DNA sequence: CACAGTGATGCAAATCAAGTGTGAAGCCAGACAAAAACCCG
DNA sequence: CACAGTGATACAGCCCTTAACAAAAACCCG
């Protein structure tokens, strides 16, 4: 059975056909045997409805790098609900079987994450924010906000994590650069304009329940959990004497556009810890409610003004 | 570790010796020899098949990587610039130095020269252009 | 005016190589059983090893044997199951 | 093995009134042994006996573990098959060669 | 002696270069063997 | 007029073949 023996014999079998193909190539293309044989085999694959193998062959005849950048791997790992362990399992399996790296390792994704997370882009407020630091590299600030946890002080039995409000807004605005650019381009507006954009944000806070407590060492935390999030709703610019709606969320009730701000483990009716945790956020909000943000996206420094609205409250 | 001859082979070897001794200056063509043994095999073979077979028991006693991707890869280093700038010097001064010993020499030269700006700052600028492009 | 072989389209290349196609298919199904694709990739591997490009021949053998740059359905099924992927999420991932 | 699962919510829609419980039924091979020469020797024993990766599910139903009537009505065919198979031998092709199998049933995964 | 994961954090191992000249495993012209699996003798 | 899924089924869509014709885009020459 041919296509199963070794060499020096399958040749001896196909010698006549090989010399005929050589004569045909010399008569047609003067001896371009490689290209004509490649074309013949491609059409032979296409005849039997095997487009996959033929496409793989015509792609490898270039010999090219079919490697995914770490951004695509991160998007796949996030938007498909994959834990890091299962992703690593899939990564090692594909690499060991296919003998190459279609996907990127974990450290590349970790390094790429540091761009989307807050505390990575520079910015500054032209009116300085009262009682708010101007540093622009803070990440996950502790939720307790330096609350006194001594034995004489009022007892503390809650844990919390959260970002800086202004840094979160900067990161959210920098995430939607392409959308704002496309909105300005579509509404017959020059992209290099840097007018005083106006941003409206919807806030929300709810108290969850039935969250199981864990074992181990630490403070005796309760079971009721509370979160606090926001959402960029609409943006306008003052062009002439109008307000062009450059961007509006098409699904204002989807979980894909509700960006988190703060987490905690406390009762909603516990008025003491609730205020002790939410005081810095309200402070930053009231502070930045009388200023304007400037930052450079697309190579042009812009201008922003916020008008917040709190409606996601039962 | 290689192959061996056969009965048929150690008479073609005698013919090879013959047509290489008749004129040991024109061993260029094989087609003539291809039409030479056609008559030599058409007697005087047992004494040669013996030494041919004599080698029967004698001879019986003896990664996937990348495929040419784009080339924003591996910007050169300070030591690489030092090599690229000082290997041809020692090469023209001493051609017999294979780059094993020549590279050991260039390295022990670099291992004696104290550290900088033409190498390290240039490498940093190259890496900066590397991360962007 | 002739320009080059691979510069043509698929139908034009078929029109241009119909004669060689018929000849190879008939001289392959006379005595060699009739597997056209077998003789095709065999002749291509021979003409490619004439240029001693071991790498390209090994890659083509891997493609046509299913062992690299492309997964057999059992392996990707095992990946889709043992990683707890859904049918829509795997679809998005495959899309 | 077998166990009853509580707290299994019911869905809307059409169909019979399904109770808010669940009962499973599974099995697991332990050790394969061949009779070679004059004694026995094992061929394949389970390395991880309590692992979930070797708990093959067999039967699934949504009923109370105390509903004796429904439980017996569901599990009687399986027990009949088990009794019928406890005195037979299987011919099966492995690698292109027929093989002989005989089973020894043991039920221990019962609280 | 349940167990298959959860994350980050850290350390250890591969690599990878850009320089460089030599060394080495196929490939070719025919072509008569060297077995070797078929016919049945 | 929340909204993202969730696995199986059906059908449109888009590839493949033969077969003579028939139109489209160019270079020698007049
Ligand atoms: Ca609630
Ligand atoms: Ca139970």
């Amino acid at each position: 059975h041919l296509l199963s023996l070794t060499r020096r014999a399958q040749k001896h079998r196909l010698r006549e056909l090989k010399i005929q193909v050589k004569e045909f190539a010399d008569k047609e293309e003067g001896g371009d045997v490689k290209a004509v044989c490649l074309t013949l085999f491609l059409l032979a694959l296409r005849a039997r409805n095997e487009h996959r193998q033929a496409d793989e062959l015509e792609a490898i005849m270039q010999g090219r790098g079919s490697g995914l950048q770490p951004a695509v791997c991160l998007a796949i790992r996030v938007n498909t609900f994959l834990s890091c362990s299962q992703y690593h399992k899939m990564y090692r399996t594909v690499k060991a079987i296919t003998g190459r790296q279609i996907f990127q390792p974990l450290h590349a994704l970790r390094n790429a994450e540091k761009v989307l997370l807050p505390g990575y882009h520079p910015f500054e407020w032209q009116p300085p924010l009262k009682n708010v630091s101007s540093r622009t590299d803070v990440g996950i600030i502790d939720g307790l906000s330096g609350l006194a946890s001594s034995v004489d002080e009022y007892p503390v039995d809650t844990i919390a994590k959260r970002f800086r409000y202004d840094s979160a807004l900067v990161s959210a605005l920098m995430d939607m650069e392409e959308d704002i650019l496309e909105g300005m381009r579509s509404q017959d507006l020059d992209d290099y304009l840097n007018g005083p954009f106006t941003v409206v944000v919807k806030e929300s806070c709810d108290g969850m329940g039935d969250v199981s407590e864990k074992h181990g060492s630490g403070p005796a935390v309760p079971e009721k959990a509370v979160r606090f999030s926001f959402t960029v709703m609409r943006i306008t610019i003052e062009h002439g004497s109008q307000n062009v709606k450059v961007f509006e969320e098409p699904k204002p009730n989807s979980e894909l556009c509700c960006k988190p701000l703060c987490l905690m483990l406390a009762d909603e009716s516990d008025h003491e810890t609730l205020t002790a945790i939410l005081s810095p956020l309200i402070a930053e909000r009231e502070a930045m409610k009388s200023s304007e943000l400037t930052l450079e996206m697309g190579g042009i420094p812009r201008t922003f003004k916020f008008i917040f609205r709190g409606t996601g409250y039962d | 570790p290689r192959g061996k001859m056969s009965s048929y082979a150690f008479f073609v070897q005698t013919c090879r010796e013959e047509h290489k001794k008749k004129h040991p200056d024109a061993s260029v063509n094989f087609s003539e020899f291809s039409k030479k043994c056609s008559e030599r095999w058409k007697k005087e073979k047992g004494k040669f098949e013996d030494m041919a077979k004599a080698d029967k028991a004698r001879y019986e006693r003896e990664k996937k990587k990348f495929k040419d991707p784009n080339a924003p890869k591996r910007p050169p280093s300070a030591f690489f610039l030092f090599c690229s700038e000082y290997r041809p010097k020692i090469k023209g001064e001493h051609p017999g130095l294979s780059i094993g010993d020549v590279a050991k020499k260039l390295g022990e030269m670099w291992n004696n020269t104290a550290a900088k700006q033409p190498y390290e700052k240039k490498a940093a600028k190259l890496k900066e252009k590397y991360e962007k492009d | 005016p002739r320009q080059h072989l691979l510069s043509l389209t698929r139908r034009a290349q078929k029109h241009r190589l119909r004669e060689l196609k018929i000849q190879v298919k008939e001289f392959a199904d006379k005595e060699e059983g009739g597997d056209v694709k077998a003789v095709c990739l065999t002749l291509f591997l021979l003409a490619l090893r004439a240029r001693n490009e071991h790498r390209q021949a090994d890659e083509l053998e891997a493609i046509m044997q299913g062992r690299g740059s492309g997964l057999q359905p059992a392996v990707c099924l095992a990946i889709r199951v043992n990683t707890f992927l859904s049918c829509s999420q795997y679809h998005k991932m495959y899309r």
